[PDB]
């Protein structure tokens, strides 16, 4: 088996840009099979696009990740990504994330805002932004957060008195960590395929929204009706009219099968749905040193 | 069979399979020979690939 | 080096060019296939057929 | 030649060995790697087989509903497509076979599995058929279910994979550079008001984002239901499930063959260096 992939440049790369990809050894970057173009994400994310990150995403989930190892003039040295090795990935991303979860881990486009990831390249007619890497529960929820930020953004645009654009930008805005807040990069106009990638999800929503189990709805009016949990903080103390308008009937138990099988089914598929972009399961991140031994799932 | 009161100027491409004369003086560049080393890849179903 | 003239020129006082040049590194890949169930009878010594 | 003096190392055995000392750690020569597959034998009721048709077939094996039997027979998709126009290509479909009393019989309930719409989780991949022997009654198959197709036998023969193109739509062809090294091949079931189908999908792109350009392919055949029925007895709102049979080497490219019945011929894509693995099946 082999790992070793040479990739030539075409000119001299200048000494001061060596230095930076010194800097960066050690870094994921995506591959597109050889040539110079594309051996990066500035080809599908430039200055010129509005940053969609899905067709970005589409691009990165769908061709095999690769590590940069070594940097010369002329001549540098990729590494592919070949389920069954247990590859070993240093975070030398400046927004830090330390990996005291030593959960699974995920790649993700450059969110986080282009400077932090991007290199210049004068000797070619090519630029390189990176791929960020990031631990599972931050990805997932910075994801949530960016479809529903240009899910919600555009309705706020549709408003006509428009009085608090600021909201969202503000109480979505930055990621949710314990160690700090780290503001994001947010596009304007979610892009086609992000609006297909909604598209999707609302088909998924308004097909389970058909079948919902009457038992849970009883359950929580008792329990609104109850003490209010911290749970329930959601509420304060409230019941929604749609639940007490969609409990007109009684309880049952035959449907209820049904339609928890089918909820389950449909539970898996948005699950297959979510679990997009590939993924790193860690064993033993050393902390010391900030190096990880991680397998492609 | 008419005129359309337009006129149109028409390019064209052409490959032309020519053999070109090659010419270097003596002694112009000078080659750096390296060892062969030799590496292994994926062993395939038939056979192992050097 | 320069020539002296008679008229005056904004004379050149001895220039001196540095050029260097820059090794085009490139190399060559091969392909040999060879299948393993003729590769351990090479180590070993022949006595049937 | 310094070739021949640096054929020492290169020669066997992966990983590497430390040749001596206080201890010895690793032995691997005299093994080339290339981890052999598992292999799920399965006995079949020769009634329930064809003879004639060639080794590399995908293969599906249904369950059996019954504890009193040790026995269990297959399906493949020339079989399930004529069983399905036996429970309501078709002339590719009977030149093959006499009889589907005994195959639609052999699953007890039919026209049940296909009426709640839950054929996709009896249906259990078993990958591509390779070793086969021949009797008249209870004929024992063997097939890779996990890993590189391989004979069985000491010649350990590459096994070129059949897949019947009619039942064969490409993806990338319909959909006219993300990852040209994955080459991975995806079975699908699909349902109809007519009666139910398995196609088969080519795609060069990871496994998890493939499902949302199938939905984008698939979006007229499902532009055509709801028009003439709606669901009670809510099933049905399901329609077709994807899973993964494997990938293969996208270097060399699937070569159409002629897989030929002596009644008439039928074109075939063939699959060489298939490297199976089954997955679960995944719902639209």
């Amino acid at each position: 088996m082999d790992l070793k992939v040479v990739v030539s440049l075409s000119s001299r790369l200048y000494t001061d840009e060596i230095a930076k990809m010194q800097q960066r050894i050690g870094c994921i970057l995506p591959l597109a099979s050889q040539n110079v173009q594309g051996l990066g994400l500035g080809q599908v994310y430039s200055l010129e696009t509005v940053p969609d990150y899905v067709s970005m995403y589409n691009y990165l989930s769908d061709c095999t990740l690769a590590v940069l190892d070594e940097v010369s003039v002329d001549s540098l040295i990729l590494t592919k990504i070949v389920p069954g090795q247990t590859y070993a990935i240093k975070n030398k991303y400046q927004p830090f994330f330390q990996w005291h979860g030593t959960g699974s881990l995920s790649v993700m486009p450059p969110v986080f805002g282009r400077e932090h990831a991007t290199v210049k390249l004068e000797s070619n007619d090519v630029d390189i932004v990176f791929p960020m890497v990031l631990p599972t529960p931050i990805a997932e929820e910075v994801l949530q957060k960016i479809l529903l930020f240009n899910v919600y953004s555009r309705v706020v645009m549709q408003a006509p008195g428009n009085a608090d654009m600021l909201d969202v930008h503000m109480h979505l805005g930055s990621v949710s960590y314990l160690g700090h807040h780290y503001e994001l990069a947010l596009p304007e106009v979610p892009g086609p395929l992000g609006l297909a990638l909604l598209d999707n999800l609302s088909l998924y929503f308004c097909i389970m929204v058909t079948l919902l189990p009457r038992a849970s709805m009883r359950l929580v009016r008792g329990l609104i009706r109850h003490e209010h949990h911290d749970l329930l903080n959601l509420f304060q103390e409230m019941v929604p009219d749609e639940i007490a308008r969609i409990d007109l009937d009684d309880l049952s138990v035959a449907d209820d099968l049904s339609r928890m099988r089918v909820m389950m089914t449909y539970l898996q598929s948005l699950a297959s749905l979510f679990n997009l972009g590939p993924r790193l399961a860690t064993a033993a991140y050393s902390q010391e040193t900030l190096t990880a031994t991680c397998w492609l799932r | 069979k008419i005129h359309p009161g337009v006129a149109m100027t028409v390019v064209r491409t052409d490959e032309i399979l020519s053999e070109n004369i090659l010419f270097s003086s003596r002694a112009s560049t000078s080659m750096f020979i390296g060892t062969p080393n030799v590496s292994r890849r994926e062993a395939r179903v038939d056979a192992v690939t050097f | 080096p320069t020539i002296a003239h008679g008229d005056g020129r904004r004379p050149s006082k001895q220039r001196t060019f540095i050029v260097v040049k820059n090794c085009h590194k490139h190399h060559i890949s091969t392909e040999m296939e060879l299948s393993m169930l003729d590769l351990e009878i090479l180590h070993s010594i022949p006595e049937t057929p | 030649l310094s070739a021949a003096a640096v054929w020492r190392a290169g020669l066997l055995a992966p990983g590497e060995v430390a040749v001596a000392g206080g201890g010895s750690g690793g032995g691997s020569f005299s093994w080339s790697g290339w981890r052999p597959p598992v292999f799920g034998d399965f006995l079949i009721h020769a009634s329930s087989f064809n003879n004639a048709e060639a080794t590399g077939t995908p293969l599906f094996q249904f369950k059996q509903s019954d504890p009193f039997s040790g026995v269990d027979a297959v399906f493949t998709p020339l079989s399930l497509f004529i069983l399905m126009n036996h429970g309501r290509l078709t002339r590719m479909a009977n030149l093959l076979y006499d009889s589907p009393a005994t195959l639609a019989d052999l699953v007890p309930d039919f026209g049940r599995l296909v009426a709640d719409r839950r054929f996709h989780n009896f249906i259990t991949p078993v990958g591509p058929l390779v070793e086969n022997i021949k009797s008249t009654y209870l004929n024992k198959i063997t097939t890779v279910v996990h890993g590189p197709v391989v004979s069985k036998a000491i010649p350990r023969s590459t096994v070129k994979v059949t897949v019947p193109q009619e039942a064969f739509v490409d993806l990338d062809a319909w959909l006219s550079q993300p990852c040209p090294a994955d080459a991975r091949l995806y079975v699908a079931l699909t349902y109809e008001e007519a009666g139910p189908r398995f196609t088969f999908f080519q795609s060069s792109r990871g496994h998890c984002q493939i499902m949302n350009i199938l939905r984008i392919y698939y979006s007229p055949s499902i532009m055509h239901r709801y028009a003439v029925v709606q669901p009670l007895h809510i099933e049905e709102l399901t329609f077709g499930a994807v899973a993964c049979l494997g990938t293969f080497s996208a270097t060399d490219g699937w070569r159409r063959s002629a897989f030929n019945y002596r009644g008439s011929s039928l074109p075939v894509v063939e699959i060489d260096s298939f490297y199976s693995n089954v997955s679960d099946w995944e719902v639209i």
